[PDB]
């Protein structure tokens, strides 16, 4: 059977303008501005520590992402068992269902400004064109899509795998299977048991994954996690 | 650039 | 004094690829040097 | 501010107290941990309102790819197989061993005569390779 | 260990002429793609001396022109280029399994 | 400047065992195992055996199992061999070999021996 | 709040570093972490900030 | 601060004196009193050298 988690690693990374915020190109209070322009220049500078912090975090993390070796990923991998996250070379469709079941607003960067601007429909509704009104900037995320993609990829590639021994140095390089009964000795099933029943395995652990196409639903926690992680940065833009 |  | 700044691609390192082999067999991958 | 602060200093010692007592005083075998080198002795000093520290580790190098198997067996019994302890079955790629196999060690590469010193009984599997010949351990 | 033999038992041939030699095994040789099909090269009054190796047509003592040859059960040796004091017994030697035995071998002459 | 140095030639009697030897130069002794090779004729030859200069480790063939055995005297850098029970058919030119590793897990004979003969 | 709530995404950060040093590079015996049925190999895949 | 830093130091120097024993079942029971080297040599078995 399968449990699922979301944790969140990232907030999404934003600045804003002490002088586009409170006003406007008006003279009369650009002057009145002058006497608390001290307190922008304490929003502009805490705000940007925290941006470093987040690009701070994400290298970290992807420092131990990272593997020395990997076994290369073809299609048909894990023999009998199904792996439907093998990527469509791409992410996954495991991703891809996510972010489809995702209510977020459509994505910033390109087009961009052109979105704000007449040259589309009037049915437009993101926040992104306020914001070049609100004088918020959405910076972009340090860690680009694609390498992403290809750091979970390296993950399924450490697979087969950790047992013998540290793992530490050595990989293994062996069928997916292989580790997997190797797990279950690991568990106290016999050797035995584990050759009679291989197939029979191989059907229940694809039952449990074939309930992930059901488990994108409003009460699997952990997706609504996901939800609210996008919810709560919406929030504080409006 | 390259250091000086 | 110095020219312009250069933009460049993130570079990503692979891992070394290792083969999966297919019989009572397999490559396997282990280091011949190391470091403190 | 300083409650704030204060608590996450609290919080942050908490983290110090663990990796003193695993990190530092002992080898740990989890990773993540301490310096990403497996796991060696570490050390500590003291720092402006904390602790600094320092992990030993041991980085891996010049990976090479050999050939190995599951395990190794009797041909004539396939009632009692064996496999490595904490090391590797090898094909044999050194002059000084006549044995058709080799045991390493995982940190490192290096071949040495299979004795039951390296090894262990293990039930029997399909993958195991049959050795028709000569294996010493055991002989019988 | 698998049984080789060779042919044709002798040959001769002119000077410079290409030449080649037949060398069969009772059963395939390749585990793990290894092959360990070794040639060796003999004449009178003196020790056999090593030419190739299954994946090594150059270094293992001998020019580029011992270039060994097939898979499985069959292999051979080709030479483009025959000398006068390339004439030998030559021999297959199977490394695979023990009593890592060779062929009787064939031996090349200049006409 | 590898070179081997097999032991001279000997008309020994039948039932006498005969030892034979082939020392190393130019290079560690105990880095390579010894092979040996009995040659009854030019179109006759077959493997006898393999010594490990470092463990001492043998294998043999089998016909010879309950005959010729390998000592080394790694103080001497040489390797030896023995043949009990000497009979008019094993009269041979002998070779002692070095072990190489040319290509990857493929043994190869490497330096030979001169040679040396038995009747 | 940004800077209240970025600290809580680097202590968070912290454990998806852990568990990726644990729950999925290796089987772990520990109970607890991973789902609860002893442990069995486990997968990580991208989700939005997570 | 709530310490001396001398009393601090000496902590640690208690940290650097607590190497040795580095394990055999539990250690927190005995002290193995070795050379720093030999220790190294267990820790160095333990990760398959
Ligand atoms: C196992 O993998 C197979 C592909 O090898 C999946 O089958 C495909 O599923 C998609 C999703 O509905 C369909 O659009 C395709 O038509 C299916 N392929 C075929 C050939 O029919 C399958 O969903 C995976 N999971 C399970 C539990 O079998
Ligand atoms: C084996 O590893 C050692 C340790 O890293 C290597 O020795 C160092 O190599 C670097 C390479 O630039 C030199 O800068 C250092 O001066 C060397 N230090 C010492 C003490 O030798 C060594 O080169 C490696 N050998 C192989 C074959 O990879
Ligand atoms: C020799 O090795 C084979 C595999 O190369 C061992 O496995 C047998 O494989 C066949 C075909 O897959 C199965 O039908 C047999 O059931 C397997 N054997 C067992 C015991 O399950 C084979 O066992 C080995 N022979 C020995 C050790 O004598
Ligand atoms: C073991 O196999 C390795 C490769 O798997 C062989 O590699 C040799 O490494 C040395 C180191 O400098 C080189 O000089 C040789 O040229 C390499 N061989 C080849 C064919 O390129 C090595 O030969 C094998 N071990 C032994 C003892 O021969
Ligand atoms: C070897 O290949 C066959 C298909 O040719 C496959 O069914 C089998 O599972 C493979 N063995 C493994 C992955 O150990």
């Amino acid at each position: 059977g399968v449990t699922q988690e979301y944790i969140q690693t990232t907030i999404q990374k934003v600045t804003v303008d002490c002088k586009q915020y409170v006003c406007n190109g008006f003279q009369k209070c650009e002057q009145l501005l002058r006497e608390y322009g001290q307190f922008c220049s304490k929003i502009n500078q805490a705000l940007h520590g925290a941006n470093l912090r987040q690009d701070d975090s994400v290298r970290n993390l992807f420092a131990s992402v990272k593997s020395s070796q990997s076994s290369p990923i073809i299609p048909g991998f894990g023999g009998d068992f199904n792996l439907t996250l093998l990527e469509p070379v791409a992410r996954s469709a495991i991703e891809d269902l996510l972010f489809d079941k995702v209510t977020i607003a459509d994505p910033g960067y390109m087009q961009g400004y052109d979105d704000c601007m007449q040259q589309g429909p009037a049915s437009a509704r993101d926040l992104i064109c306020a914001q070049y009104v609100a004088g918020y900037k959405v910076l972009p995320p340090l860690m680009d899509v694609n390498m992403e993609a290809a750091y979970t990829s390296s993950l399924l590639g450490s697979i087969a795998g950790v047992g013998w021994t540290a793992g530490l140095s050595s990989f293994a390089a062996i069928p997916f299977a292989q580790s997997i009964f190797y797990r279950l000795n690991g568990v106290g099933i016999t050797q035995q048991v584990l050759s009679e029943n291989q197939k029979l395995i191989a059907n229940k652990f694809n039952q449990a994954l074939g309930a992930m196409q059901t488990g994108f639903t409003t009460t699997n926690e952990a997706f609504h996690k996901v939800q609210d992680a996008v919810n709560n940065n919406a929030q504080a833009l409006s | 650039d390259t250091p000086s | 004094v110095p020219g312009e700044m250069r933009l460049a691609s993130i570079a990503f390192n692979h891992p070394i690829q290792v083969d999966q082999l297919n019989s009572s067999y397999f490559k396997l991958s282990i280091p011949t040097n190391f470091s403190f | 501010q300083q409650l704030v602060r204060s608590e996450s200093a609290a919080l942050s010692a908490q983290l110090a107290k663990d990796k003193v007592n695993e990190c530092v005083k002992a080898q740990s075998k989890r990773s993540g941990f301490c310096g990403q080198g497996t796991h060696i002795v570490s050390f500590v000093v003291n720092a402006p309102n904390g602790l600094y520290f320092m992990h030993v580790g041991y980085y891996p190098s010049n990976h090479i790819e050999v050939v190995s198997a599951y395990g190794l067996c009797d041909a004539a019994n396939p009632t009692n197989c064996i496999a490595p302890v904490n090391g590797y079955f090898i094909k044999t790629n050194n002059t000084r061993i006549v044995d058709e196999w080799s045991y390493t060690g995982s940190s490192f590469y290096a071949p040495e005569p299979i004795t039951s010193l390296n090894t262990k009984y293990v039930a029997p599997q399909v993958t195991y390779q049959n050795i028709s010949t000569n294996l010493p351990p055991p002989l019988l | 260990d698998i049984v080789l033999t060779q042919s044709p038992a002798s040959l001769a041939v002119s000077l410079g002429q290409r030449a080649t030699i037949s060398c069969r095994a009772s059963e395939s040789v390749d585990n793990y793609g290894i092959s360990f099909m070794n040639w060796f090269q003999q004449k009178p009054g003196q020790p056999p001396k090593l030419l190739i190796s299954a994946t090594s047509n150059q270094g293992s003592g001998v020019p580029a022109r011992f270039i060994g040859s097939g898979s499985g059960t069959d292999f051979s040796l080709n030479i483009h280029p025959v000398e006068e004091d390339d004439t030998a017994m030559y021999f297959c030697q199977q490394s695979k399994e023990v009593p890592r035995t060779f062929g009787g071998g064939t031996k090349l002459e200049i006409k | 400047q590898v070179q081997l140095q097999q032991s001279g030639p000997e008309l020994v009697r039948p039932g006498v065992s005969v030892k034979i030897s082939c020392k190393g130069s130019g290079y560690t002794f105990t880095d390579y195992a010894i092979h040996w090779v009995k040659q009854s004729h030019a179109k006759s030859l077959e493997w006898i055996g393999v010594f490990s200069t470092y463990y001492g480790n043998t294998n043999y063939n089998q016909k010879f199992k309950g005959r010729a055995t390998m000592t080394v005297d790694k103080s001497s850098s040489t390797a030896y061999m023995e043949l009990a029970r000497l009979t008019s058919e094993d009269s041979a030119i002998y070779y002692c070999a070095r072990k190489s590793y040319y290509v990857d897990y493929v043994d190869a004979m490497d330096y030979w021996g001169q040679g040396t003969s038995v009747t």
